[PDB]
């Protein structure tokens, strides 16, 4: 599924991301923007054989789990498949572990390179939320 | 499967510091985010802190950095220390995962002058 | 920090009735509410995670709901093996806080 900006903007707000941990809601939807082009299917497979799954690009080697990385340690506790669905729900569920370690979104390099010390409010302006 | 297991004196004295451990079995410890929480007389629960995967740990405010939370890997457990306890750190203490869906069995932790 | 509050304080309920338990907070926390089982002698259980979502081996009589500041723990049918405390934990913010607890006793 390829989301809407405004359309994954009230999705997220729904799945508790308005101000989750520090991080406004703009957040969010600009990571999304720039890691999958906010397409839940999205899937890119890197160098050191991990995969980055979903709409918010989660890395098999350190998150979940999909039975082919090397050092995978799954701190997500859950199937990289279940991060594939046009259900954000599992998606949302992780994202909020990885950003509740001290590395907060810089986690994700797109939102670093793309959103971080931007107006992400922009990203939700517009919206019915 | 994981499990937890807390361990450590039950009697300590006010102005030491306590020191728990959490033994965990059944997965590395390098694999989760690793929690304390604690139960005053009452039914208050407290969560103390959590250390994540990084090393970097967020500490309650309220233990006015008394707290301390690391790991070691070769032993595949985490501690807890609280420095200069009072009558006011009395209570039962619980290691559990981040999740929350795996807790030790809690223990019981006094601190009196005798 | 994010204060919780819950209620009733106490509920006594006869098995076989359904009860709900409440736990507002102080400020929106989104979905980010966990409700926790906790019987003496015994460490808490988590029941549902994020306001509504179900837990692997929970009863599935066990059910959430709310978001925002408003939410709920609804039992439908109580089982003697449900009495015990219940406590909603919030982790929208750091510190994690928890609610004072609701007591669930056979009336």
């Amino acid at each position: 599924k390829v989301f809407g900006r405004c359309e994954l903007a009230a999705a997220m707000k729904r799945h508790g991301l308005d101000n989750y941990r520090g991080y406004s809601l703009g957040n969010w939807v600009c990571a999304a923007k720039f890691e999958s082009n906010f397409n839940t299917q999205a899937t890119n497979r890197n160098t050191d054989g991990s995969t980055d799954y979903g709409i918010l690009q989660i890395n098999s080697r350190w998150w979940c789990n999909d039975g082919r990385t090397p050092g995978s340690r799954n701190l997500c506790n859950i199937p990289c498949s279940a991060l594939l669905s046009s259900d954000i729900t599992a998606s949302v569920n992780c994202a909020k572990k990885i950003v509740s370690d001290g590395n907060g979104m810089n986690a994700w390099v797109a939102w670093r390179n793309r959103c971080k010390g931007t107006d992400v409010q922009a990203w939700i302006r517009g919206c019915r939320l | 499967d994981v499990q937890l297991q807390e361990s450590g004196p039950s009697l300590v004295k006010p102005s030491q510091t306590l020191s728990l451990t959490c033994s965990v079995t059944g997965d590395s410890i390098t694999s989760d985010y690793w929690s304390w929480i604690r139960k005053f007389p009452g039914n208050r629960l407290e969560y103390m802190g959590y250390v994540s995967y990084s090393g970097s740990t967020y500490y309650n405010p309220s233990l006015k950095s008394r707290i301390s939370i690391t790991r070691d890997t070769s032993k595949n457990q985490y501690y807890l220390d609280l420095n200069s306890v009072t009558t006011e750190d009395t209570a039962t203490y619980y290691c559990a995962n981040w999740d929350g869906d795996y807790w030790g069995q809690g223990t019981l932790v006094t601190v009196s002058a005798a | 920090d994010i204060v919780l509050t819950q209620s009733p304080a106490t509920l006594s309920v006869t098995p076989g009735n359904s009860v709900s338990l409440s736990c507002r907070a102080s400020q929106s926390i989104g979905n980010n509410l966990h409700w926790y089982q906790q019987k003496s002698h015994e460490s808490p259980r988590l029941l549902i995670k994020f306001a509504s979502q179900s837990i692997s081996g929970i009863p599935s009589r066990f059910s959430g709901s709310g978001s925002g500041t408003d939410f709920t723990l609804s039992i439908n049918s109580v089982e003697t093996e449900d009495f015990g405390m219940y406590f909603c934990q919030q982790s929208n913010s750091w510190p994690y806080t928890f609610g004072g607890g609701t007591k669930l006793e056979i009336k």
